[PDB]
């Protein structure tokens, strides 16, 4: 009735994407070969998971996923791997040679080769669809495929469906962490050309997410399949709307009504509650206000940003499990009354509410205690200015001296174009000024 | 450089 | 998928190959007959990387030998691994170079070089998708700096896209092992400077160092050195052969670590390296392998790090590892010691995390740092090569071979402009 | 009731021929030496297989089919395979020398030897039938015999039976791959001779079948069985409305009333849909529409050509086994709808469409998987117009030199003959481009 | 069915074919004896191309032998497989040519020739569909040159419609084994471009390059060389006796492969060719078998094929393949190397596929290309021959047996008018 | 050259 359909590009991409797709085996109980124990109606019926499954042969639910990669090693890690029969064999597309974290290479060079097989296969998985609702794409600024093919992806469904929703899941380039030296170019060239052709993109950020491992979790070491599996546990409650009813349903288009107050601005920071251990499970009672309160703690933050520097334009609250309406509204007049959470003059009413009745699903082998309820927040704020002005300020460190230049020069890209994306930035920061003054 | 967002084009 | 085309030149170069092959087969579990005798699936998934398969089961490296003197060619033919090679691939005068640049590079190694490019064509025509070529030879000697550096550039017109790495063996700050090793190196980094991607340097006497100062080796053979060298060599291309948390292929280093088109020559690193009996005092953390791999007297290239700035860092992590740990160590090395990096490059460091160890360890990191300390080698090299020209030493050895002087004057131009670039582009304020 | 002769002239019809018959034997549960292990009835009865197989001796059945070759190869390999004990011993009809790729031996100085053999052969089996509907003739275009002795036997059977529908199933030459020098001679010679004396002919390609087991069979190194077993599906889906009866039928006649819209316009593609393997069959809803949309991907035509360079002129859907008429009509009426895909102004009725009961039977040991219905397509479009010119380019080039010529010359044929049939493809590519003019 | 009579002609020739003769009875499983002891039942089905049989299940070939001297008649009676050979079919006179053109055509060939026709018309008449006849000569020889050339026309003459194919062993570039190479090549070569339909160049010094460069013989003998050539023979009728997938007979390849009636002299080629210790290291992939096939140095004729262009290639492979790969490499073939083929013939290169591969082999293929390079060939023959005519060197050998020194005049230009046509040719635009 | 079929022979 209502279908969605998941884009993973890039290695960030397709790991999240490994873990999101467990997790939705796990919470519908899917084997990981496609089959259900539970399969008692074959070939139609409700069964909600039909907006991520789909029904073929008989008795097997395929995902509605494209994984895009350059390089085959994620993508045969995925082709080898527990979820092996999963996927279409289809699905998961594959060039012969990576971007090497060049935008450039991976938005002309090398993306132009695959571009028109991934919109083919997308095009067969919307043909299939009676209700697409709009498109989910993970990826990583500071890559390579990850930013320069998202980007081109995000063009060719722009112009190819429109009017479907465009939600992106993206690694946003850490502050202080950093895995690749010329992040700054690349995720100042994906803003750029991305900017008018996304709906709403989620930012999180690989060092918050530390930090929420260290603190919350108690885990001093984690590795990247702890955080996938918190943005996965992110993910999960976004689209549980979708996958689930509940009190309060909001589906994909109510995101980006609500929390995009103006086109260009459309960054909203994703914030998870609660994130604990089992081992502080059986000490602290988990109620409504308790979580609704700890969404807001600048130290809960999925970025390394302080929302205490800027303001909120649009917050959205989605709730899980044993949850009770009036907390919920109690719990907001609260945050509403307290004066360092701070919102724009010009938005009176800044929260959108959802409620679910599907408690989050503990993943076997996991980090997250099991809870009786959970929030994910979407906060679209101000406070993401900074980061953009810190990416700003690397941008041109780097650009003044033509370093790394040369490498994108060479792939078909325009020098104009990084002056162009340079402006194109500083004009987005001053929009994030500009919004922030009380008048 | 200027904002391209219309903020203020009918703050009365 | 991704394919690299090895090729041996001259005997400092083709005798580390040697061992290169027998760690790289044994990382995969070929024997010593081509046979493949592992135990991981990991092993044969990406083995094409490498290695061609011979109809049977048996995989031949893709590997060139190169040099103009048969005798290391017939010592690489008896001893171990010496019959994974395919005969065909054995490319060798016979008259030598005798440590003659001028002579390997335009009369002998001009007549054996069309032999080598056709057995060059073969093995690119085998693969599925060329990633790119490498290259093992030294710049102090015949054979190997010259026809390295014709080979280098005979493929750079044939192939112009695909990569062309280098591990050279730069001559030494205190012994020399040719009386004329500054005008082959000089000669060798002219040509090096104009078609190479990247490029690394290993220095002997850092290797020697590094031997009885850390391993504590008092007697340290070729062996010892050459398995340093074929450790780092491993180390690199990593992403390429097994899988990971982050990869990074030769494109992915060579973009991230060569911020201008000259500036491409690299310091190479490893960790951990113990003596036999420290190893019970030493625990192994990801903290442990950053402390050894941004460590002067750990860098296999003798250029004190500490004497410059680095423009760009690369850490090619191996083992099963928590990315917190390699992303806070790299914070805390570039916060705690901000004086010695570059200040026009945020996030000088390059991270890459792989799933298998070395053999025996249970982890290890490659450390490849573009500093512009290399300036103390190339100046160093600069000064030796003008003192020596100045009063024409052995001019006559090379002038002899119809190379002309002014191409010296032209080599000597270059390798100081690299040198100014260096100097140039170190302590110049980001403001 | 209903009878239809299959001619196989030359190598490569004889090799479709030992797939269709092969495939014919499996759908029929006929056992490879003539009987039944189901023969409940002797001697008459339906059986609707009496339209290729007839009833002799008492519970044995021959098919209805002549086999004609100038060298012993590939009859010698027929009359001492699997099948020796198949066919009558004087349908497999041999000369002693072959054609050796020169059409003027096989129609003048080969052909004249057992020309009236093998009409006095197809004589003998006309007179056993009462509702004789036609011939199929399979074929090679740039081949010796099966260009030659095809000709002159088509020639011969238009004047001896004249109304009896004349359907060919030829080996359109491929555009790169190739396998005689002198392709373009054979090629041309044969098109200009058998025009007017052929109802229908259906095109399929060597190179695109390649490309079809590459893409969709996953096959990278197919022999020529397996191009042989996909054409033998195809003529499997062309005669499966006589062989069985379904929702609705369509015999032999219908294709030519209603794929030729001008008598020297008969060239009609082959496409045949799904083809997948057996791994991914499990992965996917093979549905009417999907199926319906597949067939006209221009990535599965079974000739090397473009559909989207031209227009179509009549288009032919035969469906099979579990197809519900219903979604016949709303898949066509999609197709339609697409502006990619352009049909001619004077045709505003542009599809004829068929649907069987039988669903496809799978060849042990063969590659296309278990499906539960199929779609094989006969679309007359003006695309072949390049092919045609390809070859006629091909010839210009060949015979400016007077290259080959001579090869001819000395084996009856008149030099004049060659300027004749190349006068007449010029009149024929004037001919499709003038269909394809909107007026 | 389609039968074929072998003629042998000199010891050039006759030698050849006592090993084509060997290779071909090891093909059918024919033992020394006549006796068939063969395993397939494919060997017997298509025997009669070859063998008649002798009432009592012995096999005799359908061979004649031919010579002016009987003395390698008198080898080939006493070697290997010399007692399968029917006695009748020993012609032989008592001279001798003496390396002699005009002797051996016009007195002594022309005292044998009588008898000669007498046996082939036997052979002939024995048949039941004559495919064509087959000879095996040398053109810079006696007996072999002249007396072959005589039975050409012969035959030709009484048999007009059936195919004429002769393997001629051509003169070397370097060493000539006759100090009246260049008469007789030139005469031979006026006589075969009238009468024959197909003439494949064979070249001992190719042949000995191949040996050497390819095949790593350090001591190659004559049984090697007639190897190649009787493996090249065998490849060339294979279609006519197992079946394949695509069969080519010997007509097909004659119209497929000559474009014009005067430009049918062909170099052939066979791969796959292996050293016996380079086996474990080469894989057999059909792109093998192509880039092998296609290769300047694999050519049996002295002649390069890069210093002309294709007009038409034969390319018979045998043993189990995909067409798909075969029609790929020849495709791939065809397009990255287009400077090569004659651009008024698109789709150059003929293929055909059998079934049953050589002896030993999991499969191989025989390469048959009509290059325009082959006027290197003819335009030194001419050269050779005007040098030495121009002095009348040695002429009076030939004058003396009633030839007329005009004769050699036209022989001259007609060579020189076959060298313009094959200029003529290439290098001319189609357009 | 002229085409063969009467496409047009009647276009009213
Ligand atoms: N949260 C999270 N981030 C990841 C993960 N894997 C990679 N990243 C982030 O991705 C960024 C680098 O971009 P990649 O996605 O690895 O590069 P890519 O998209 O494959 O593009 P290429 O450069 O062509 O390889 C780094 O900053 C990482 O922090 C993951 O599993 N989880
Ligand atoms: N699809 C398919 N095509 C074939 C097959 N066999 C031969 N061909 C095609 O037939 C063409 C050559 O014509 P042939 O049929 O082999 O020649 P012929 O009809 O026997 O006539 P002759 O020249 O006298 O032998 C080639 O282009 C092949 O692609 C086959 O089994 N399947
Ligand atoms: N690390 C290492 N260096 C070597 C080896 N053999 C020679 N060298 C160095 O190479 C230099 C000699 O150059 P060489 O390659 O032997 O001359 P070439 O054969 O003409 O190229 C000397 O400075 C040696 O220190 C070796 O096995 N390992
Ligand atoms: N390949 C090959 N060539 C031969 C053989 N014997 C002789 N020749 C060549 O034939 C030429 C001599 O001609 P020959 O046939 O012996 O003279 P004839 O007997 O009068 O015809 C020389 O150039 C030899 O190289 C042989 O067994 N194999
Ligand atoms: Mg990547
Ligand atoms: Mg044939």
């Amino acid at each position: 009735m209502r279908e969605c359909i998941s884009i993973h590009v890039g290695q960030a991409g397709v790991q999240i994407g490994n873990a999101c797709w467990e997790l939705y085996c796990l919470e519908h109980g899917i084997q990981p070969d496609g089959q259900m124990p539970s399969d008692k109606t074959i070939g139609g019926g409700d069964d909600s998971f039909n907006t991520f499954f789909s029904e073929t042969g008989a008795g097997k639910h395929v995902p509605r996923a494209v994984f895009v990669d350059l390089e085959p090693t994620v993508i045969d890690e995925v082709r080898t791997g527990t979820y092996r029969q999963l996927f279409h064999p289809e699905q998961l597309i594959t060039g012969k040679e990576d971007a090497a974290n060049n935008y450039a290479r991976g938005h002309y060079t090398i993306g132009k080769e695959i571009i028109d097989l991934v919109l083919d296969r997308i095009r067969k998985l919307a043909d299939q669809c009676t209700g697409l609702q709009g498109f989910l794409v993970f990826h990583s600024f500071g890559g390579g495929t990850g930013s320069g093919f998202t980007s081109l992806l995000m063009e060719r469904l722009s112009v190819d469906y429109g009017k479907k929703s465009k939600l992106e899941f993206s690694i946003y380039p850490a502050p202080q962490v950093s895995t690749a030296v010329v992040e700054p170019y690349n995720s100042i060239l994906t803003t750029h050309t991305t900017l008018e052709h996304s709906d709403c993109a989620f930012m999180v950020d690989n060092e918050a997410i530390y930090d929420i491992c260290r603190r919350n979790l108690d885990i001093e070491r984690p590795t990247y399949t702890n955080l996938n599996r918190l943005i996965s546990q992110i993910v999960s409650s976004i689209t549980a709307s979708l996958r689930f009813d509940g009190a309060l349903n909001v589906d994909l288009t109510e995101f980006q009504t609500n929390l995009v107050p103006y086109p260009r601005i459309h960054f909203p920071l994703a914030t998870y509650a609660p994130v604990i251990s089992a081992e502080k499970a059986y000490h602290e009672q988990l109620s409504v206000a308790e979580i609704t309160n700890a969404c807001f703690e600048p130290a809960n933050q999925m970025v390394k940003c302080d929302p205490r520097h800027g303001k909120y334009m649009a917050c959205c609250l989605l709730y899980r499990g044993d949850v009770v309406p009036k907390d919920v509204n109690a719990a907001i007049a609260t945050i509403k009354t307290k004066r360092s959470i701070q919102f724009v003059d010009w938005c009176p009413t800044g929260f959108k509410v959802g409620i679910n009745y599907q408690p989050p699903t503990v993943v076997p082998g996991g980090d997250l205690a099991k809870v009786q309820r959970a929030v994910c927040m979407l906060s679209n704020t101000t406070a993401i200015a900074e980061a953009w002005a810190r990416l700003d300020h690397k941008f041109d460190l780097m650009y003044a001296k033509r370093a790394f230049v040369h490498w994108y020069v060479g792939e078909g890209m325009e020098e104009g174009e990084f002056s162009e994306a340079r402006e194109d930035m500083a004009a987005l920061e001053k929009d994030y000024e500009e919004v922030g003054v009380d008048s | 450089v200027k904002s391209k967002i219309g903020s203020t084009e009918n703050l009365k | 998928m991704r394919e690299i085309v090895h090729i041996q030149a001259g005997q400092c170069g083709n005798q580390i190959g040697a061992k290169f092959w027998e760690v790289i087969s044994d990382e995969h579990g070929i024997d010593p007959t081509g046979s493949y005798h592992g135990d991981s699936d990991l092993q044969l998934e990406r083995i094409n990387v490498y290695y061609n398969e011979a109809a049977g089961n048996k995989y031949v490296p893709r590997a060139i030998l190169v040099d103009l003197e048969p005798g290391t060619m017939d010592s690489v033919r008896s001893g171990p691994f010496g019959q994974i090679f395919r005969p065909d691939n054995f490319v060798f005068g016979q008259s030598g170079a005798g440590n003659n640049w001028a002579k390997g590079h335009y009369t002998e190694g001009a007549e054996l070089v069309d032999s080598v490019l056709d057995v060059v064509r073969k093995e690119s025509e085998s693969c599925d998708c060329l990633q790119g070529f490498q290259l093992t030879h030294s710049l102090g000697g015949g054979t190997g700096s010259g026809m390295g550096t014709l080979l280098i550039s005979k493929i750079r017109e044939e192939y112009p896209d695909r990569i062309m790495n280098t591990f050279s063996v730069v001559p030494s700050p205190k012994v020399s092992d040719t009386v004329v090793e500054p005008y082959n190196a000089t000669l060798s980094v002219h040509q090096l400077v104009e078609n190479t991607d990247e490029t690394y340097c290993i220095d002997n006497e850092a290797l020697y160092d590094i031997c009885f100062r850390t391993l504590k080796l008092t007697t340290p053979t070729y062996g010892d050195l050459n398995h340093l060298v074929s450790a780092t060599m491993s180390g690199v291309t990593t992403c390429l052969r097994f899988p990971g948390q982050l990869n990074a292929d030769l494109r992915k280093l060579a973009v991230n670590m060569v911020p201008f088109p000259r500036l491409h020559f690299f310091m190479p690193g490893f960790a951990p390296l113990t003596s036999r009996g420290s190893q019970q005092y030493r625990a192994l953390t990801v903290p442990e392998l950053t402390q050894q791999m941004f460590d002067a007297k750990n860098m296999m290239a003798a250029c004190d790090p500490r004497h410059g700035r680095y423009l760009t860092v690369a850490a090619v992590f191996r083992g099963r590892m928590s990315m917190k740990e390699v992303d806070e160590q790299m914070l805390n090395v570039q916060n705690k010691n901000s004086s010695y990096f570059v200040e026009w490059i945020p996030n000088n460091v390059k991270t890459a995390v792989c799933d298998i160890p070395p053999r025996g360890l249970k982890m290890s990191a490659t450390f490849i740092g573009n500093s512009t300390a290399i300036q103390e080698l190339f100046k160093r090299i600069s000064e030796q090569f003008t003192a020596m020209f100045r009063r024409k030493a052995f001019l006559h050895w090379y002038t002899g071979e119809g190379m002309d002087e002014m191409e010296f004057t032209e080599a000597e131009s270059n390798m100081n402009d690299l040198v100014s670039e260096y100097q140039q582009y170190q302590d110049a304020t980001a403001d």
